[PDB]
């Protein structure tokens, strides 16, 4: 299961990683001269958290419209991604708050949250030590950055087998991948057409033919 | 313009 | 293959360093016993071939300093930035710009310094500005004042963004050796990135925003009418209705029917009868062609991947008939050193400035540039004054190459060899051809004066006793007159009125261009530039060839770089080193430049600025005495330094005073050179002595003991002090004379 | 911060705060008085 | 579509890669020749329609 593998990609790919296909053409995780940011450990770390986030924003950015459409939420609270207020120029909606009070309230929890998060990163064992009401003994980590574990984060007990942790591991990795490929085309789709990716798939799914990417670009 | 010219003689 | 290579912490950011000076060399780290001492810190803080060998030490040094330098500039840029935004009449300026002077410059009020803030118009006080900076600014598309404000706050963010990487990228991460010697993706990238993607986004600009806002002015709108520049993006009537191609969107592009975009991108030249400037579609079509170009020329060279060039197999597989094998060993040489490519860069930069300075009088590539005469005069000199400078330091340091990083063991290269082994007649045919063009040159003007002070001036080298005409320009002018018909069939005027031939244009009752006649003295001037260049092109040359060893010293090299002198034995061999010839040669460099700027400032005060009248005639500011006052050096000395210094002397108690007293300033400054110039080391220390003993008899000698400067530094600091003083005393009478007149 | 003293007492920057000290004190004094060519406290 | 710009220019990028291709795979060809045949034929395809386009 090799795609666009090289000569020079192969020798440090191991495949002993979720989601390893040898696909590296310009060489980033190349293990001499490993500096800064760029580091295989940290690259991979970056990865899955971007596929998380992208599988979150991907979900969330779809479901108002659907969920307006089929009628399950008032109408004026369903708008598309970009005229909730995310962008101004392009629409704004109000709130129980303004938005830099919100932003400012966000900055703040995920500031608490990405803290520990790093600190975790820098020392493994460190961020369970020091009081913190009690919730600490929940936040020690099993050793690996990427997959901390523990009660508050697998209360469920999924993949206790190791077979199973790995199937569901590649998984992740795919999923976040494709996650990451729907938002891109979010954003272009947004860029270009200027209408809310579902109405996108509607117009295609009634007449294909008359409504494609070649079209708006007319010739 | 006269502001401009101004802010140099507030004192 | 191509990789990223990096070293975590090479060093350890830590003030026990700054506390002691001197670190970087261990005699000046021992301590100072004299004061010498403290003259050499200075001289070898940036000598970073000397404090070690390694070249990875020495390249992250090189990096560091880059980044520190791009902060610095960033810095600069922003503050003018913010005080054209808060302490201008830019407003003011925009609405009526023919009779308003620029202005960004205020003086406070402490002890009567306030008869500096001139009426320069538009209910403003303060400095006139000659930077050029408005007109830079109106041709960007700039109306208000929160644009130029939120431009500086990023200039200055940028600028605390380089401070930050240089510091990353010298103390934390540091590139290794064969990271810096992988010259194919380097040229790559600054061909295809830098050059390409640079000038594609400005096309963008200028195509998006700049073109509408100035047709909007052009039209005569007031400045605070015309929309927003986002409001032409996001409005397609708009742009519509000023171009009806944008009605089409980007189809046309992709369907190669490009004709359609003929509104908005022409090939018409000229210059534009409204503000005296090149059409800003001329402009914006050749950015788009240089960056299509820049883009295709990126891709040659063979980096990681099968495709591509090799630079070492086009140097070693080059076989012609004057080489032969030739280029063999040059690819480890100018990957080895950093002085060659040094004075490679340097060569190319002041040829670069000068031919910039050149293209930049000759076509006006901004709105309302041509008709301001002192910004046009102070850019050309400056311009030129880079440029030699630039063009001086490259054989410097080729000299420094050849005399401490050039072995014929290791790296052996056929051409220099071959150069080196004939320098003889090198050196004896410049040194013919400098005199003979020389003698021919002078001699011409003192025939004239001759003939001219016997009352004989029917046999002068002039326009009516003896013609000497350029035939040659006078034919390449008609040339250029006569392509737009017939050799240039898409160009529907001539590239530049400065040929012979056409039609006057003027703004707002000042003439902005007109052909330029040629005539003997024209002959004359240029044949005195030729023998100038000609002098200082044999003076550096001499003294890069002769730098490893000569006739006289036969181990010239041991002694090194920077050595005064061998003795007074040999009869003298005093200032042998090259870096007396380049000392030698700034002087040159600085006659040259200087009857250049002189020539041009006449010339187009004589012959092309002026006033046009409503009847259609035109008085020029000298009346044109150019053509038959300057074959005598007697009119150089009356009509041009005598009539034009009037404005500068008469200058007192007026809003020009400053430039009085740096006239003043600077012929004391030269005066003063002279001092360290003509005297010898021996004479001061042995008055130091006495000096020093009339200290010690009060208890108040110093433990650091007064020396005399050594022989180099004197030399340098006469030879600064002497260019500084020329320097400034030109650029005040210029600049008095233009702002008075102009 | 024993290093930084040190630094910050060497001779160059010493030299520029004491000057700009005293550059300050005289234009503050001409500004308070504003020209005066004679001594006419006594 | 069908046009005399499209047919035109798409037989040179053909016929430029065709002999790209001869002067996984069973003759070495990665995706930059493959690339670099493609875009030349592009170039050549456009200059020679707005050569013919403007004669
Ligand atoms: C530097 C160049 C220069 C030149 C070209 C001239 C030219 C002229 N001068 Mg002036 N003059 C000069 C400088 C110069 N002057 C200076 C510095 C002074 C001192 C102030 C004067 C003062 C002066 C006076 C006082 C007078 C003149 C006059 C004249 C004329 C007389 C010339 C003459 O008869 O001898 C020419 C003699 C020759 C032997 C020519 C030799 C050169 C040949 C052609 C060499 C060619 C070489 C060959 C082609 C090379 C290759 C060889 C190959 C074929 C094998 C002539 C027009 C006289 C006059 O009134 O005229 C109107 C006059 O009375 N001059
Ligand atoms: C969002 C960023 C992102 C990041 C950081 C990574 C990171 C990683 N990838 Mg993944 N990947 C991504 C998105 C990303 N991927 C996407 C969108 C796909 C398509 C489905 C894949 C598919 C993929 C494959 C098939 C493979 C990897 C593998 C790897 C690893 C080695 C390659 C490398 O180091 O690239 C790091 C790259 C960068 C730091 C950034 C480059 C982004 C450029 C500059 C911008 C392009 C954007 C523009 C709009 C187009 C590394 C951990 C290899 C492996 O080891 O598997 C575990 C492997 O074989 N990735
Ligand atoms: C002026 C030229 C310049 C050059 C040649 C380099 C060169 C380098 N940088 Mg430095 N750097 C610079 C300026 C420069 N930097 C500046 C101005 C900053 C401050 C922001 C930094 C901060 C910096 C960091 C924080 C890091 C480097 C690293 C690196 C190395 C790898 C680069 C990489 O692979 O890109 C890969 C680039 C991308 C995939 C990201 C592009 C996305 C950005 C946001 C878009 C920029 C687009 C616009 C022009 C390389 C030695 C990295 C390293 O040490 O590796 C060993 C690293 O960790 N640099
Ligand atoms: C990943 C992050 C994420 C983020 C930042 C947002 C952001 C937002 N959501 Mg979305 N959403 C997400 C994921 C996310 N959503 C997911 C996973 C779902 C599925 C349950 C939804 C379903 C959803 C609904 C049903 C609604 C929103 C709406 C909103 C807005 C306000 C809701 C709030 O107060 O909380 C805000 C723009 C509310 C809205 O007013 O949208 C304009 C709204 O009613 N979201
Ligand atoms: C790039 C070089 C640069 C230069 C040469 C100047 C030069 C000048 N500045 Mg400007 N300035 C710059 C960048 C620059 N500025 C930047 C980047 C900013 C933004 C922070 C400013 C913001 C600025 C302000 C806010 C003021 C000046 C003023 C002045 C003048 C008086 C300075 C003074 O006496 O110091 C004072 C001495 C010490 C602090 C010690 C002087 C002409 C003053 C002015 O001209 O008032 C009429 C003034 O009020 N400048
Ligand atoms: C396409 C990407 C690229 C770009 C844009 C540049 C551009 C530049 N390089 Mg080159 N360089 C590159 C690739 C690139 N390089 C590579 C791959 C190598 C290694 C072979 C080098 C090796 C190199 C060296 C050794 C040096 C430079 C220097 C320079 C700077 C010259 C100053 C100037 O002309 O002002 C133009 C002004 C501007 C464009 C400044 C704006 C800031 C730019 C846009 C930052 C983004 C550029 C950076 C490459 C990307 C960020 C990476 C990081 C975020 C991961 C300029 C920033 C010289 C320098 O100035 O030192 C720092 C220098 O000494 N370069
Ligand atoms: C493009 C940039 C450039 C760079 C990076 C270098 C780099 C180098 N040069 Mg080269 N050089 C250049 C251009 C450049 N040069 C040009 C244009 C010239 C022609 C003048 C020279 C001529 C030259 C000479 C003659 C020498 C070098 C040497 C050196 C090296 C030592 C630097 C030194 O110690 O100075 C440290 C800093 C100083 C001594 C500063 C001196 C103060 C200057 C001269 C005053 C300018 C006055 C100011 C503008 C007026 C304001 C007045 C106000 C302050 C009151 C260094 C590697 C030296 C060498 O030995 O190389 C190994 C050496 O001997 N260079
Ligand atoms: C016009 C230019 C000039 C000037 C000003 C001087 C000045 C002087 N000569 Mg020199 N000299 C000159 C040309 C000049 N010389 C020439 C052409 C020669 C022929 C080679 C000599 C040969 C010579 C000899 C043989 C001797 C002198 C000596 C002296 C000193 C005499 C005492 C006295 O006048 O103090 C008056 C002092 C001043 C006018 C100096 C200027 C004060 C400056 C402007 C003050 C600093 C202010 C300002 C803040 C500057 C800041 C700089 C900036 C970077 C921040 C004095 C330093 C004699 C000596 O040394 O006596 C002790 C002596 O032995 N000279
Ligand atoms: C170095 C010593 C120094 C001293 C002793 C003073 C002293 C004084 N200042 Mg000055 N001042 C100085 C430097 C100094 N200033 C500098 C460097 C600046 C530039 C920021 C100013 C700008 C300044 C302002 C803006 C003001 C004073 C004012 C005053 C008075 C304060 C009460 C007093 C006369 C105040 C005053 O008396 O105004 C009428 C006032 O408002 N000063
Ligand atoms: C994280 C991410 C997006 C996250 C979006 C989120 C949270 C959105 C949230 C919101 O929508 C909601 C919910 C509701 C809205 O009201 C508000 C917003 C805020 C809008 C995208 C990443 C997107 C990431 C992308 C597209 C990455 C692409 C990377 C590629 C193609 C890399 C390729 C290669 O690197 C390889 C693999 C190997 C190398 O050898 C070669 C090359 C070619 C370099
Ligand atoms: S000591 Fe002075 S005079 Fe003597 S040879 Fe050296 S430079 Fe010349």
């Amino acid at each position: 299961p090799l795609w666009f593998a090289s000569s020079q990609s192969l020798s440090y790919l191991d495949g002993s990683l979720p989601g390893d296909y040898g696909f590296d053409p310009l060489g980033l995780s190349d293990p001499e001269g490993t500096g800064g940011f760029i580091e295989p450990r940290w690259l991979a770390y970056g990865e899955i958290i971007h596929g998380r986030f992208a599988m979150l924003g991907a979900a969330g950015a779809i479901a108002p419209e659907i969920l307006g459409k089929a009628g399950l939420i008032p109408a004026e609270t369903a708008l598309p991604w970009f005229q909730t207020g995310v962008i101004p120029p392009a629409g704004t909606y109000t709130y129980w708050a303004d938005n830099y009070t919100l932003f400012v309230l966000e900055m703040a929890l995920m500031g608490f949250a990405e803290h520990r998060r790093l600190q975790d990163w820098y020392n493994p064992g460190s961020m369970g030590k020091q009081y913190f009401l009690g919730l600490e003994k929940g936040l020690a980590g099993s050793g690996n950055p990427a997959y901390p574990g523990g009660p508050f984060f697998n209360p469920l007990g999924f993949g206790k087998d190791e077979k199973s942790l790995k199937e569901l591991k590649l998984k992740e990795v795919k999923n976040g991948r494709l996650a990451m490929l729907a938002i891109l085309g979010y954003f272009i789709q947004g860029l270009v057409t200027g209408v809310g990716p579902y109405q996108n798939l509607l117009d295609h799914l009634a007449d294909p033919v008359n409504n494609n990417v070649l079209t708006s670009l007319k010739f | 313009s006269g502001a401009n010219f101004a802010r140099a003689f507030t004192v | 293959e191509v990789k990223i290579l990096v070293d975590r912490d090479p060093i350890k950011t830590s003030f026990e360093e700054w506390a002691k000076p001197g670190h970087f060399s261990r005699t000046i780290a021992k301590g100072p016993d004299t004061t010498t001492w403290i003259w050499n810190l200075h001289a070898d803080a940036h000598d970073f071939d000397s404090h070690t060998s390694d070249l990875e030490e020495i390249s992250r040094k090189v990096f560091s300093a880059h980044f520190g330098q791009l902060s610095i500039i960033f810095l600069w840029l922003s503050g003018m930035y913010f005080h054209g935004a808060r302490f201008s009449n830019y407003e003011a300026w925009l609405s009526d710009p023919t009779h308003i002077g620029p202005s960004a410059q205020v003086v406070w009020s402490i002890v009567g310094q306030e008869i500096l803030n001139g009426d320069v118009g538009g209910g403003f006080r303060g400095i006139q500005i000659t930077s050029g900076f408005f007109q830079i600014w109106r041709a960007s598309g700039i109306t208000s004042e929160l644009q130029l404000y939120c431009t500086a706050i990023g200039g200055l963010v940028f600028a605390a963004l380089m401070l930050f990487a240089g510091w990353f990228h010298y103390h934390k991460a540091a590139p290794k050796l064969a990271w810096f010697q992988d010259v194919e993706s380097m040229l790559n990238h600054h061909l295809a990135g830098l050059l390409g993607l640079g000038s594609l986004s400005w096309a963008g600009h200028q195509v998006h925003v700049s073109l509408p806002i100035n047709q909007f002015l052009n039209a005569g709108v007031d400045p605070k009418e015309i929309p927003l520049p986002h409001e032409f993006i996001l409005n397609r009537d708009l742009l519509a209705q000023l171009y009806p191609s944008f009605a089409e969107g980007a189809t046309p592009f992709f369907t190669l029917n490009w004709s359609k975009y003929a509104e908005f991108l022409t090939f018409r030249g000229g210059l534009d009868p409204v503000t005296g400037g090149l059409w800003l579609t001329d402009i914006a079509h050749h950015h788009l062609a240089i960056a299509i170009l820049f883009l295709i020329a990126g891709h040659m060279y063979r980096t990681n991947w099968g495709i591509g060039h090799g630079i070492k197999d086009i140097l070693e597989a080059h076989k012609g008939p004057f080489t032969g094998q030739g280029h063999k060993g040059l690819y480890e040489i100018l990957t080895t050193s950093w002085h060659a490519q040094l004075s490679i860069n340097l060569a190319m930069l002041g040829s670069l400035t000068i031919v910039v300075a050149h293209h930049m009088y000759s076509m006006p590539p901004y709105p309302y540039l041509a008709t301001d005469y002192g910004t046009q005069l102070s850019l050309f000199t400056h311009h030129m004054w880079i440029g030699g400078f630039l063009i001086v330091g490259a054989a410097a340091h080729a000299a420094i190459f050849m005399v401490r990083d050039y072995d014929p063991t290791t790296r052996y290269n056929d051409l220099l060899d071959r150069v080196l082994r004939h320098r003889d007649a090198i050196i004896s045919h410049l040194n013919w051809v400098c005199i003979f063009l020389g003698f021919h040159s002078f001699g011409l003007y003192i025939h004239n004066d001759t003939m001219s002070a016997l009352g004989r001036p029917q046999d002068m080298f002039s326009d009516t006793a003896i013609q000497l005409q350029p035939v040659f320009a006078q034919w390449i002018q008609n040339t250029h007159a006569l392509a737009p018909g017939t050799t240039a069939p898409g160009a529907t005027t001539s590239t530049s009125l400065t040929w012979g031939g056409g039609d006057l244009v003027a703004v707002g009752g000042k003439v902005a261009l007109l052909p330029i006649p040629l005539g003997t003295a024209d002959f004359l001037v240029h044949h005195i530039h030729a023998f100038t260049i000609h002098v200082t092109v044999l003076i550096l040359l001499k003294g890069v060839l002769f730098a490893r060893s000569s006739r006289l010293i036969p181990d010239k090299a041991n002694l090194g770089f920077r050595f005064p002198c061998d003795g007074p034995g040999r009869g003298g061999t005093c200032q042998v080193s090259a870096w007396d010839h380049v000392f030698l040669g700034l002087f040159w460099m600085y006659n040259a430049i200087s009857v250049v700027i002189f020539h041009f400032s006449w010339k187009m005060q004589s012959d092309v600025w002026g006033s046009i009248s409503d009847q259609g005639v035109v008085t020029h500011i000298t009346g044109g005495n150019f053509a038959q006052s300057s074959i005598t050096i007697n009119g150089w000395l009356r009509d041009f330094l005598w009539a034009q210094a009037s404005q500068v002397i008469q200058s007192y108690g007026s809003s020009l005073s400053a430039y009085g007293l740096f006239f003043l300033g600077a012929h004391f400054v030269w005066a003063f050179s002279l001092m360290f110039l003509f005297s010898g080391r021996g004479y001061w220390q042995e008055l130091i002595e006495s000096i020093v003993w009339a200290h010690n008899k009060l208890k108040v000698a110093p433990a650091t003991q007064p020396r005399a400067l050594s022989i180099v530094q004197g030399r340098a600091v006469g030879v600064t002090h002497y260019l500084l003083g020329g320097i400034a005393t030109t650029w005040a009478f210029f600049l008095a004379r233009i702002i008075a007149v102009g | 911060m024993r290093d930084l003293k040190t630094y910050l007492s060497v001779a160059p920057v010493i030299s520029t705060l004491w000057f700009a000290a005293l550059a300050g004190l005289l234009i503050e004094i001409n500004r308070l008085f504003p020209d005066a060519l004679i001594f006419p406290f006594f | 579509i069908g046009s005399s710009t499209n047919l035109i220019m798409v037989t040179s990028t053909t016929l430029m890669l065709f002999a790209g291709r001869f002067g996984g795979d069973p003759a070495g060809f990665t995706l930059a020749d493959t690339l670099a045949c493609g875009t030349v034929g592009h170039i050549i395809g456009v200059g020679v329609v707005l050569g013919l386009k403007n004669i």
